[PDB]
């Protein structure tokens, strides 16, 4: 199913242009699967890339492997993690000898957690957690192939997730606790995604559901797969159009800020209507320190309204509700931001993102299957200054 | 009830994100396709890139055990 390629010096360019030129930061996943008789890795390969790296003053963090749980599946080759941690040692050395000695370091981008991948990742963190600074792990939710399009609206599908971030962090904490953790890869189905569905609005209830819960529960940094691609998952199309998720991912950027807070509903069941809170991104010129952002995914088959602590319940709000453009509804691949459908200007031109201004006290209307963010102004909470 | 009412913690952080928090990947196998280098090159698309900076672009995937570096290659 599966044998080697090779790649160029012009290849590395490129991606590495596309980066730099983008407003990046490259993270470069080396081949693991280079051995030698007595099956360490053999690092001869990734010597020639880094000294090239080197002599063209490219910035660069590593990674060594993809999904070594499955090698034994994938290659008819077994690693154990206490040889994978091994492996990053040796990497290590090769890094400090290098032009650039703290360049970042990270792995071992082992799959969602069962019984065995969570004692690989335990024995790799073990013998060689010491010399990486993040530790990576990826998750999916479904078979792109089994995916229906109610799936993509259960919550009870979207909290197994919460049950693997946590097997997770027990084996790091374990052993080595204070670690930063990011999802290296994950996104809504595997094989490619779900055809018709990992493309459109549907996919955002998953999408934004696991950033509100992986800010909440310690992971750093979120790696969506992927930015484009063959997938039915990107987040372009092949003919270079952003799709539905691409939107939801540039507001995001615009509102969300980085400390996060929380919220949740008064009545057990909540289930269906979920809610995330974090300071408001202080960089938007519109919003000053103080500033709250509250995102929110409505499960419910009929419009629900939100009623705001007070003091918040008398403040100044901004909406940014997104609802398909039709006629295709859920599975739809335009989608409209308060009204207005979201496109590009042309192909150097994002628009601007126009909010929908709410008269103060006014209460926050979240229709039925959608999402929306809501920035409440002059909210002044100490902790986010 | 149409009503919800929520409980908001605003006493301090629970955690702190990274500024990239939101990252995007690239398949590792993407540098099989022929056009690689053209695709990249997209305009349209480098937009969209700079569109969600700052953030980490992972490039791995199954197929990162399965690619070689060659210095001859043009
Ligand atoms: O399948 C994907 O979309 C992505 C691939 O693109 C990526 O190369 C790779 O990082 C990855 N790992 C997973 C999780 C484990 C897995 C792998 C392969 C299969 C299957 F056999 F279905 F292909 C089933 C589960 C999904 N993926």
């Amino acid at each position: 199913k599966f044998k080697n390629s090779t790649y160029s010096r012009s290849s590395v360019d490129v991606l590495y242009t596309f980066a730099n030129c983008s407003g990046l930061d490259l993270i470069f996943g080396l081949n693991a699967l280079l051995r030698t008789a007595d099956l360490q890795w053999n690092s001869s390969n990734a010597q020639l890339l880094l000294d090239y790296c080197s002599s063209k003053g490219y910035n660069i963090s590593w990674e060594l492997g993809n999904e070594p749980n499955s090698f034994l599946k994938k290659a008819d080759i077994f690693i154990n993690g206490s040889q994978l941690g091994e492996d990053f040692i040796q990497l290590h050395k090769l890094l400090r000898k290098s032009t650039f000695k703290n360049a970042k370091l990270y792995g071992p981008d082992v799959g969602q957690p069962r019984r065995k991948t969570a004692k690989m990742l335990k024995s790799f963190l073990k013998a060689g957690g010491e010399v990486i600074d993040s530790v990576t792990w990826h998750h999916y939710y479904l078979n792109g192939r089994t995916a229906t399009r109610e799936d993509f609206l259960n919550p009870d599908v979207l909290d197994i997730f919460i049950s693997s971030v946590q097997k997770v962090f027990q084996v790091v904490e374990s052993t080595r606790p204070g670690k930063k953790v990011w999802l290296g890869e994950t996104s809504s189905a595997y094989g490619g995604g779900a055809p018709l569905l990992s493309d459109t609005f549907a996919a955002g209830f998953m999408w934004l559901d696991k950033l509100g819960l992986s800010a909440r529960m310690g992971i750093e940094v979120v790696m969506r797969q992927v930015f484009f691609g063959a997938g039915n998952y990107h987040l372009v199309d092949e003919n270079f159009d952003p799709l539905p998720d691409y939107w939801l991912s540039l507001l995001f950027k615009k509102l969300v800020g980085t400390k996060v807070l929380m919220a949740s509903v008064q009545g057990s069941k909540r289930r269906k209507l979920r809610v995330y809170l974090h300071c408001t991104n202080t960089d938007n010129p519109r919003y000053k320190e103080g500033d709250l952002t509250l995102y929110a995914i409505n499960l419910h088959n009929v419009t629900k309204y939100l009623r705001l602590p007070y003091p918040f319940s008398n403040k100044q709000v901004d909406k940014y509700l997104l609802r398909p453009l039709g006629p295709h509804g859920l599975l739809s691949k335009s989608v409209q931001l308060n009204g207005l459908t979201l496109k590009m200007v042309d192909d150097q031109t994002l628009p601007p993102l126009m909010e929908k201004p709410l008269r103060p006290g006014s209460s926050l209307g979240l229709p039925a299957f959608s999402y929306s963010f809501f920035v409440i102004r002059n909210a002044k909470v100490a902790a986010c200054i | 009830q149409d009503v919800v009412d929520l409980d908001f913690f605003t006493q301090e952080p629970l955690h702190l994100v990274s500024p990239s928090f939101l990252s995007v990947t690239i398949d590792a196998n993407l540098a099989t396709d022929p056009r690689f280098l053209i695709l990249l090159g997209s305009p349209k698309l480098r937009t969209l890139a700079r569109g969600l900076s700052p953030a980490y672009l992972r490039f791995g995937g199954t197929k990162t055990d399965f690619l070689i570096f060659d210095p001859k290659k043009e």
